[PDB]
């Protein structure tokens, strides 16, 4: 900071009303300038690979300047230096490293892991300002490893920013969830988008948003305008089924130690039992979702057998399906 | 929340004399699918119902282990194989050394004897299936529990919902129990049990498994086109 | 807890609400890992923070108005719901320290009254009840949580109306679900029991004529609450009527008979179960504290039936047998009701000569105790009878009798021991100044026999002087007549048969049992009567009950003292005449000496205190245990009058602890302390370990022992050193390896040189471990030895102010002070004397190079400290020591040359005033300050950091100041060279130092340090080394 | 309760390693699987993720190469050709490698295979064989990473009237899916079972050639 | 991959005895501090720290007595082994590798506490001469010139780094073990009572007499020449 004296600096600490001073460390604008530099001449420089197999990739200065950048982004977060890192983290960092995401045999050969680093970038020091560009950034092409990494992101940073994140920002990173869960491309987005949306609801307080919730899932599972053929037929090519099955399971996954059970979680196992019942992606979901609410529960299932009936304990039977099981 | 003290390994007894691995390897068949088993008095019918996806086979339930003898399995593949081939070989050795057919009686001593002890041993464990096992002509069916109990029943089912199907057997007992001679119908109503613990499952040519054996009958298993219901 | 508005307080509680979801499932027991004592403190730290702002708030308000910031009932409730659910979670811990952690804030939530504690109460009562009842049989975890969370809210369920019913049914299950190979789970219900007690009554409240009964009317109305509570409801919605109070305690106190007996029936089962000495102390203050909360009644019920199972039971089966958990509690009774005593005490002399009519103690055992041995129990018995006797016991003749017959009769060590306490209980019982009474509710009591069930414990009337009448033991002429005729007659009859027995000594095991039962009579004796002595008798503020009085004039008036002094000075007299003759009868004897010396220590350190019981576990309610029970933190002394009473009788004990018993010693306490070095100083490791204990108590009682304790050491090393007693040298370190006299030798200035130079002589002999424990010792003495100072820099504020007004003070404030700095001067010649000669040692003698190296350090640590003026003899000495060609001798030779040469650095730099080494305000002439306030400072700073060619000022070390702001004084180094302003003493030593710096002596110390160095580790003290040769060129003193 | 949780943890093969995928027709079975991208002056040869249990039985695998199933394999298909004169059927051998998982159940052995065989009484044949000790039939089926997705592809393709070619085509296609593109020929490899020419393994040559008709075929 | 339990086996030695071995240009010297003392203790053990493996080959021993003999024990049986099976003496590397690999495997295998032992190896054979080795329970071997092994070994290596020569002779190796107990025990002086000797050597006539363990007047008599 190197300020003339106290006084200077006791006003600036106090210029915003929050309560929240300066940061403790800034970047002039030269040094600033020359890594803005050095990032526009990586981007401007991806003309030159268009081609190249990895070994053919793994010569050029392109990857050499960008392997440089990579080692110095690496560094930057291992200690003091982790309040000048974040300016960079919208514009410059992430960008980067979800770009250096696409190359896997690359990676491979130069020993670079931009997936832990950009998963490890969540727990970062980010002051307030900063949080709000962020959440906007992550919640916006990709492919589904770019989609996944980016779920992961999403989710240590919710870990880190429990507390901290608005009620805007947390509406917007569970509409992303949620739209993650309906993704037209890939599954295993759809998966791990359940299991981020079952971290979301964990939360949750209020009874409206999560009856909300429960509701809008369970609206396009009513198995009484279905027969067993349709059921299994669209357990198979469905994706609107799919999503709202693993929106549903996540809801119910959400509450692992709840004693006594509530009425509603009964309820939603029934409707989940039909699915279960049949073959395909939907099946195996409802299965899954099934299998963890029996694992977890096996402890109290003495005294939680009392919150079904006999058809509704005996549905719950066979969800096991594995190949030394018959 | 309410940690058992006494549910670690099998030489262990509960303070009030349970044995709770025995109890869980008795759950374990739940996990498997459902079996029914029916008797007449001149002949002997299982029924079997999985597909891991549509590019998979299904599971075999039905072992032979005679010419004149046969079982179903539900819960755990390995220890149905295991029990199996002991079976095999205990009939083998009976109609070598005695030239005599192995009797279904004797046989669920042999299996009784065979898991009991499993439950005494410690560091190992105690079996994970349940067997329904039928035999020549008069027909008999039995009940095997991995526990070490056989029953001698008329008809029962195991696995995976088979209430239905042992709620129906005990209302249509007096009915079934004298269809001698027309093994057909004795099949149907077999299918028709285990239909009523199906829910809103169909039966088709993929999944369904049938075995019979009676007087004059081997034991015969019909699969694939054999069990369109002919 | 402190950012809490009671009147917004909506969203403090939101964000509450929400870390509390965050945390639960980490709080889950089944998820174990680094969060969870983290969590567990901060729920522990959070509770008892908010609790105590809670009573302050109340306690200011208390005083005045109630304002809009303190919080209210409702912050309570969303307090209790919030952390509901994980008090729960991590009482099932499987780690028992977290469980606790979580299971304590019940009491705390319960201090606040809130109106939703029928959640606790209910969860509570349902998981004891379902414990009691075997539903968690698979469980044990279970079990002791919900013992352990009964145990915690107890004394709050007491205080509730509808669940007072509940406690005496459970304080039944608890009694008879005592087990014989459960100790942890006997210790929970132990706990629990304790609990019970101390909060409730044990009386009958029934009146005359209620026609109410236990069964018909308490079990009906419990049964049906539980299965309200059970089946889903909360105790808001159970209404009752008034029958209700017939079911309380009109009904439920007639119970307690058949609990008393199935708890002391499982008592006497426990007395054949090895148990920890913890939980028998424990169940003994159960034991106690079930006595003490009864009324006279039950009172006298349950002694009978103690005295009835005493006589009559099949206990005492095993070799090892818990003979306090019977007689500790029925000399309790003989507190509560000394009437009592007589003919219980009389039954015990009876049978005990019974058991030595049958051939009791007549096979010597002197290792154990055998299975023949029965009479033990009444022996004890007898002890603890006699113990509590007090004012009971003018059948003194003839148990003056049956002890002398006792002591006659039986000669066994084990035995003897344990009859020697017979008289130590009978004096002490006479006295000692203790309290009697200790009940919960005295039988007169004043308070209605309806506000009795919490002990009033939140009542102000506890503070009550009527409820608060102790009853007190105070010794009357006559039990100080009869302790004096009682110690007269066993002291004469003790010296008689040790008289007797010396005048025919023989050398079997008889002979020397029966002097060592003697002599612990006598031991017994001098302890009984302890409170009688005064410790200054040859020649205080806390002014305890001694019976003679207090000043002089009162204690002189009276023969009784005088002749009990008169005895105790006979009893020392015969004690060095028994001490002679076993020196020079029994010298390889071994037990008659451990016999003697605790003796010699009882007689030194019992001069009108007692501390060789004072220890031990008694009848007596334990301070510690009973204040453990019934403390809750930020409330003022919620304690019952039980609790007052044993506070009173402590505070009462430490005041008779509190006196100071030093004294100049006379011509027999002299001779005793020799007798005690003589054999402090034995050759048998079972004798001198006890005679070191006993010599550090007597040097504790003694004043100016010290010297003399040396000046008998010095002499007896240098003889044992002539005569080559090798053992006699080992034990004299050993003994000189004392941590006392290990402390005070390193300011005994007067003898250091001489030991010094004993140990010395002691490294050369090379037979056993004396030359390692020599080198120790050396060490030790180099590395603790004290330098006085002469420097104080002190504010004239830390004296002034307690000034008398008086012109006569000054005179003597200088008078001390010239005279301190006469002797400072006198100690530091003395440390100088003592470096010359190890100097001249040194030089003379060729030796071993461990007393080199002894040397050298002592002459670095002499030199180094700024008290000692510079030598040009040391420096060449420690120099000329490079020949021995020793990597250790070379490496502490250059560390001395660096610490004599930063010595006299220094010297130069503070112009020869040390006190300026400690003055914050002063600064070396060559440190400069720069004042960075100016409005161009950055910039000349960035400049100068750049500034290769002439410098302004340099920065060594880390730069601190502008790192985030300038504006205060910065201190920088002069650019210019540095000079040294010495005078003739230190340019000449500086000079004799540099003219050895020659090119041979830097390249052996080179090459030596080469050599010794196998590894990279560099050295800062090579760079130092380096930098003071550097130093010594350029100012002309090296070549 | 209690349960045998370990043998479900050793199912969890998703993330064992690179992907395999095997596909059944009426003219042969293709086994494809990942080539790892290592140094360029390693030989590659070296890695070998399809093996040959014999002339009409060959295996593929996921995980780590090292072994004892693929030695155990060998030794039973010529034990039973010295006992019986004739080849062994690949049910046979894979209940045979299965059997020899469960000996060496309640702890895991081995890791996950993919057999491919032919014989003359069931044609062409596909097993996936687990560390359970217990096996399935299948119609085209994918282990590794990205297992799901290829699996789901496999669902969407398979239609019982493939032939050689264009299972080779869709192996390819699924192995470029999974490994999200730039896959000329070191990325894979390929490998055929066919009742005339037995077990064998295509060269670099034949696998670049397919790769430029994939990519052919995509730009159509 | 530290080895926890060989480091323990290495700080259990490091408060040990102290041996010194001396290769010369024509013999090698062994010596050993005894430590042991209790004024009725028997110093009549035979030998405690040095022992013969055969006619050529001799060891000092620093830690554990009972895992010293059992290694002794099989180092002995396998020279007799060798020379039953090719009638001609073992050489000293091959009976050192053979010790080093029993080490190793008992620092391998569970259940198997390891040889809290550092051997000190002085032989002689035709191929190599005079032969000087030194094996810790890591089981690795090493040649040496002159080593020491025990309590103060860094001082004593230091002292042997000091004032070793290439062309020393076997009194000159006597005098310089001598000189560097002397200097590096923590018993004030060096006594005969507490040391123990051997020297192996060659004279001119080929008898190969490797077996002169000293005697403690032969090693007052030497001490008192040293002037020790």
């Amino acid at each position: 900071p190197s300020i003339s004296d106290p006084t200077t600096l006791l006003e600036a600490e106090r210029n915003d009303p929050d309560g929240l001073g300066l940061p403790l460390k800034s970047v002039p604008e030269k040094v600033d300038a020359y890594i803005k530099k050095q990032f526009e001449i990586i981007k401007n420089l991806e003309d030159s690979v268009v081609g190249l197999n990895p070994q053919q990739f793994i010569k050029t200065d392109y990857f050499y300047r960008t392997s440089t950048i990579f080692y110095w982004i690496k560094e930057m977060a291992r200690g003091p230096n982790k309040v000048l890192l974040v300016p960079y983290l919208v514009d410059y960092v992430l960008p980067f490293l979800i770009g250096l995401v696409k190359h896997k045999d690359v990676c491979a050969l130069a020993s670079l892991d931009p997936v832990r680093l950009y998963a490890g970038l969540g727990y970062m020091p980010i002051r307030k300002n900063h949080v709000a560009a962020i959440v906007d950034y992550v919640c916006s092409a990709l492919s589904s490893n770019q989609t996944k990494l980016q779920l992961a992101f999403i989710q240590h940073f919710l870990s880190a920013e429990l507390l901290q994140l608005t009620e805007e920002e947390k509406n917007k990173i569970l509409e992303f969830v949620v739209s993650n869960l309906y993704n037209e491309q890939f599954v295993e987005v759809r998966v791990r988008a359940a299991s981020i949306l079952s971290d979301i609801v964990h939360n949750w307080k209020e009874e409206q948003p999560l009856l909300s919730l429960i509701e809008r899932f369970a609206k396009g599972l009513d198995v009484n305008k279905y027969t067993s053929k349709e059921r299994q037929k669209l357990s198979k090519t469905d994706i609107k089924i799919h999503g709202n099955v693993l929106g549903l399971g996540a809801i119910i996954s959400a509450f692992p130690y709840v004693f006594p059970l509530p009425p509603w979680i009964p309820k939603q196992l029934s409707n989940l039992s039909s699915w279960a019942r049949t073959s395909g992606m939907t099946g195996q979901a409802a299965k899954n979702t099934i299998s963890e609410f029996k694992k977890v529960r096996a402890d109290t299932w003495k005294f939680d057998r009392a919150s079904f009936n006999t058809e509704e304990l005996e549905d719950l039977e066979g969800v096991l399906w594995r190949s030394y099981y018959a | 929340m309410f940690r058992n003290n006494y549910d670690g390994d099998t030489v262990t007894f509960s303070p009030t004399g349970r044995l709770f691995q025995v109890e869980y390897a008795l759950e374990a068949i739940k996990q498997g699918s459902v079996t029914v088993g029916l008797r007449s008095n001149t002949h002997a019918v299982l029924v079997a119902l999985r597909n891991a996806d549509e590019l998979s086979s299904y599971q075999k339930k039905i072992i032979k282990c005679d010419e004149h003898m046969g079982l179903s399995l539900a819960g755990l593949a390995p220890d149905a194989r295991v029990l199996s081939n002991y079976l095999r070989q205990q009939c083998n050795y009976s109609s070598l050394v005695f030239n005599r057919k192995l009797a279904v009686e004797r046989a669920g001593h042999l299996l009784c004897d065979k898991a009991q002890k499993n439950t005494q041993s410690y560091g190992g464990r105690p079996y994970g299936v349940g067997l329904l096992i039928i035999g020549y002509d008069g027909a008999h069916l039995l009940e095997f529990q991995p526990s070490g109990n056989v029953t001698e029943l008329y008809g029962t089912a195991i696995g995976a919902r088979s209430q239905g199907a042992k709620t129906y057997l005990e209302r249509t007992l007096d009915t079934f129990i004298k269809i001698d001679g027309n093994p057909d119908e004795l099949i149907k109503a077999g299918v028709e049990a285990i239909s009523q613990s199906l829910r809103d499952e169909s039966l088709t040519v993929d999944n369904l498994s049938i075995a019979i054996v009676g007087k004059d009958t081997p034991f015969t298993i019909y699969d694939g086109e054999a069990v369109a219901k002919y | 807890v402190y950012a809490i508005n009671g009147s917004k307080k909506d969203r403090f509680f939101e964000k509450l609400v929400s870390l509390a979801k965050a945390i639960e499932t980490f709080i889950h027991p089944s998820n174990n890992g680094f969060w969870t004592k983290p969590n567990a403190k901060f729920v522990h730290a959070f509770i008892k923070s908010y609790h105590g702002r809670v009573k302050y708030e109340e306690d200011i308000c208390a005083r005045g108005v109630t304002n809009g910031i303190c919080l209210t009932s409702f912050c309570h409730e969303e307090i209790v719901e919030i952390f509901l659910n994980i008090i729960s979670l991590g009482s099932q811990n499987k780690n028992p320290d977290i469980a606790n952690y979580y299971i304590s804030c019940f009491a705390y939530l319960l201090e606040l009254d809130p109106s939703n504690a029928y959640l606790i109460y209910d969860k509570i009562l349902i998981d004891l009840y379902d414990t009691l009842a075997d539903q968690f049989i698979n469980s044990r975890h279970r079990i002791i949580s919900s013992l352990k969370q009964f145990t915690r809210v107890i004394r709050f369920i007491v205080m509730d109306k509808l669940y007072r019913v509940h406690i005496t049914n459970v304080l039944s299950m608890l009694v008879s679900k005592l087990d014989m190979n459960d100790t942890n789970l006997t210790s929970n219900l132990i706990n629990g029991i304790v609990s019970i007690a101390a909060f409730i009554p044990i009386q009958d409240l029934t009146g005359e004529d209620d026609y109410i009964s236990f069964e018909s009317d308490t079990l009906p109305l419990v049964q049906q609450h539980f299965y309200h509570i059970k089946c889903g409801e909360s105790s808001k919605t159970f209404r009752v009527d008034d029958e209700l109070l017939n079911n309380a305690f009109k009904a439920s106190t007639t119970v307690f008979q058949s609990m008393l007996k199935v708890y002391v029936e499982k008592i006497f089962q426990l007395v054949d179960v090895d148990l920890e000495d913890s939980l028998v102390t424990k169940i003994n203050q159960t034991t106690m504290i079930l006595q003490e909360s009864m009324d006279d009644k039950i009172f006298n019920y349950f002694a009978s039936l103690l005295q009835r199972n005493f006589w009559s039971n099949d206990s005492f089966k095993e070799k090892d047998p818990n003979y306090e958990l019977v007689t500790i509690p029925l000399a309790a009774l003989v507190r509560r009701n000394n009437g009592l005593s007589k003919e219980l005490v009389r039954t015990l002399l009876f049978h005990i000569k019974e058991q030595i009519k049958r051939g009791a103690g007549s096979v010597r055992s002197t290792s154990e105790i055998q299975q023949r041995d029965v009479k033990l129990v009444l022996y004890l018995t007898a002890l603890n009878d006699v113990l509590r006797q007090c004012h009971e016991s003018l059948y003194s003749d003839e148990l003056i009798t049956f002890m002398k017959y006792l002591y006659d009769n039986v000669t066994n060590p084990p035995l003897d021991v344990i009859t020697s306490i017979v008289i130590h209980s009978a004096l002490a019982t006479l006295c000692t100044t203790e309290i009697t009474d200790c009940r919960l509710f005295p039988e007169d009591s004043k308070i209605p026999e309806k506000d009795r069930w919490g002990g009033l414990q939140f009542d102000p009337r506890r503070f009550d002087k009527q409820h608060l009448s102790f009853q007190w033991h105070v010794p009357s002429s006559d039990e100080i007549t009869l302790s004096i005729s009682i110690l007269e007659s066993l002291s004469e009859y003790c010296i008689n048969n040790v008289e007797e027995l010396m005048k025919a000594p023989r050398h079997d095991s008889e002979y020397g049992d029966m002097i060592q039962k003697y002599v612990l009579v006598m031991t017994h004796t001098l302890s009984g009567s302890s409170l009688l002595f005064d410790p200054d008798f040859n020649k205080d503020i806390y002014t305890c009950n001694y019976y003679f009085g207090n000043t002089t004039e009162e204690k002189l008036q009276n023969p009784q003292y005088l002749q009990v002094h008169r005895v105790r000075a006979r009893i020392g007299h015969f004690f060095h005449k028994l001490y002679v003759f076993l020196s020079t009868n029994f010298e390889n004897n071994t037990n008659m000496f451990q016999i003697l010396l605790h003796g010699l220590k009882v007689w030194f350190t019992d001069l009108g205190q007692e501390t060789v019981f004072n220890e031990d576990p008694n009848a007596f309610i334990d301070v510690d245990f009973l204040e453990n029970v019934q403390s809750l933190s930020h409330v003022n002394e919620p304690f019952t009058r039980t609790n007052f009473a044993i506070r009173a009788n402590s505070l009462h004990q430490s005041r008779v602890l509190l006196h100071s018993t030093n004294r100049k010693a006379s011509k027999l306490e002299n001779l005793l302390l020799v007798d005690i070095i003589q054999l402090a100083t034995s050759l048998y490791p079972d004798i001198y370990k006890p005679a070191q204990g006993t010599l550090v108590h007597c040097m504790k009682q003694l004043v100016g022992s010290y010297g003399v304790v040396i000046n008998k050491i010095i002499p007896s090393l240098e003889k044992a050193i002539k005569d080559h007693d090798y053992m006699k040298i080992q034990v004299i370190l050993n003994v000189l390896l004392i941590k006392k006299i290990h402390r005070k030798l390193m300011t005994d200035y007067k003898d250091i040189g001489r030991l010094i130079f004993l140990l010395i002589e002691c490294c050369r002999v090379n037979e056993l471990e004396i030359g390692m424990y020599a080198d120790k010792i050396l060490t030790d003495i180099v590395i603790g030895i004290k330098i006085p100072s002469s420097v104080c820099v002190i504010s004239d504020q830390a004296f002034l102010p307690l000034a008398p007004p008086d012109g006569t003070i000054n005179l003597q404030v200088e008078a001390v002070k010239l005279a301190k700095k006469k002797k400072r001067e006198y100690y530091l010649s003395l440390l100088v004397d003592l470096q010359d000669k190890l100097l001249d040692k040194l030089d003379n003698e060729k030796m071993g190079w461990k007393i080199r190296m002894f040397i050298l350090r002592f002459v670095t640590q002499i030199q180094s400290n700024l008290e000692s003026k510079p030598d040009k003899r040391a420096v060449f000495s420690i120099i000329s020591q490079i020949s021995t060609k020793h990597p250790e001798i070379i490496h502490l030779v250059v560390k001395s040359l660096l610490s004599t040469c930063n010595k006299i650095i220094s010297l130069s730099d503070y112009e020869y005033d040390i006190t300026r080494a400690y003055k914050n305000e002063f600064n070396p002439s060559f440190v400069e300050i720069l004042d960075t306030s100016t409005t161009s400072f950055p910039k000349t700073f960035t400049e100068e950091m750049n500034n290769f060619d002439n410098p302004k000022y340099f920065i060594d070390l880390r730069a601190y100041v502008g790192w985030l702001c300038w504006g205060r004084l910065m201190y920088v180094m002069s650019p210019k060279a540095l000079k040294l302003n010495l005078r003739e003493n230190e340019l000449e030593v500086l000079k004799t130092a540099g003219h050895l710096l020659t090119r041979e002596f830097l390249r052996d110390v080179t090459m030596n340090l080469v050599q010794d160095n196998e590894t990279r580790g560099f050295s800062s003290g090579n760079v130092s080394f380096f930098s003071l040769v550097i130093l010594l060129i350029s100012s002309g003193f090296c070549e | 309760e209690g349960r045998l949780f370990q043998v479900e943890y050793s199912l969890e093969a998703i993330k064992l390693g690179s992907t395999a995928i095997g596909i059944a027709t009426k003219e042969g079975v293709v086994l494809g699987v990942e080539k790892r991208a290592t140094s360029p002056l390693l030989e590659s040869d070296s890695i070998e993720k399809i093996v040959e249990i014999d002339r009409h039985i060959g295996c593929a695998m996921s995980g780590l190469t090292a072994r004892s199933m693929i030695e155990h394999a060998r030794t039973a298909a010529v034990t039973h050709n010295l006992y019986y004169d004739e080849d062994i059927n690949v049910e046979s051998l894979t209940q045979s490698v299965c059997d020899l998982a469960l000996r060496f159940m309640s702890r895991p052995f081995g890791v996950a295979l993919l057999i491919a065989g032919h014989d003359a009484d069931d044609g062409y044949q596909l097993f996936h064989a687990e560390p359970s000790g217990t096996f399935y039939r299948y119609n085209a089926k994918a282990i590794g990473s990205g297992s799901e997705g290829a699996q789901a592809e496999l669902l969407n393709e398979w239609h019982s009237s493939l032939t050689l070619k264009e299972a080779e085509l869709l192996v390819l296609k699924i192995l470029k899916q999974v490994m999200e593109e730039k896959l000329d020929e070191n990325n894979a490899q390929l490998s055929c079972i066919t009742k005339q020419d037995g077990f064998k393994i295509y060269d670099n040559e034949k696998t670049a050639e397919l790769i430029k008709e994939l990519k052919e075929k995509e730009a159509a | 991959g530290r080895l926890y339990q060989v480091e323990y086996a290495l700080e259990s030695i490091s408060h040990a005895g102290t041996a010194i071995g001396i290769m010369a240009s024509d013999g090698i010297v062994l010596a050993a501090e005894r430590k042991v003392t209790s004024t009725l203790l028997e110093q009549d053990t035979s030998t405690e720290k040095l022992y013969k493996l055969n006619d050529k080959i001799a060891v000092a021993v620093a830690g554990l007595t009972a895992d010293a003999e059992i290694l002794i024990n099989t180092a002995r049986i396998h020279a007799q082994n060798y020379l039953k099976t090719y009638n001609e003496d073992i050489p000293v590397e091959i009976l050192v590798r053979r010790l080093s690999d029993i080490k190793q495997g008992y620092t391998q295998h569970g259940g198997l506490r390891p040889f809290g032992v550092s051997f000190i190896y002085a032989g002689y054979d035709d191929r190599y001469g005079y032969q000087l080795y030194t094996s810790n329970p890591s089981g690795n071997y090493t040649g040496w010139k002159a080593i020491s092994v025990g309590a103060n070994t860094s001082a004593a290596q230091t002292l042997l780094q000091m004032d070793y020569k290439d062309d020393m002779k076997v009194d000159d190796a006597i005098e310089l073990a001598l000189k560097t107990l002397s200097k590096t025990t923590d018993s004030s002086a060096l006594t005969y009572d507490r040391l123990e000797f051997a020297t192996i050597r060659k004279g001119a006539n080929d008898g190969e007499v490797y077996q002169k363990i000293f005697k403690p007047q032969e090693i007052k008599d030497i001490l008192v020449k040293t002037g020790i």
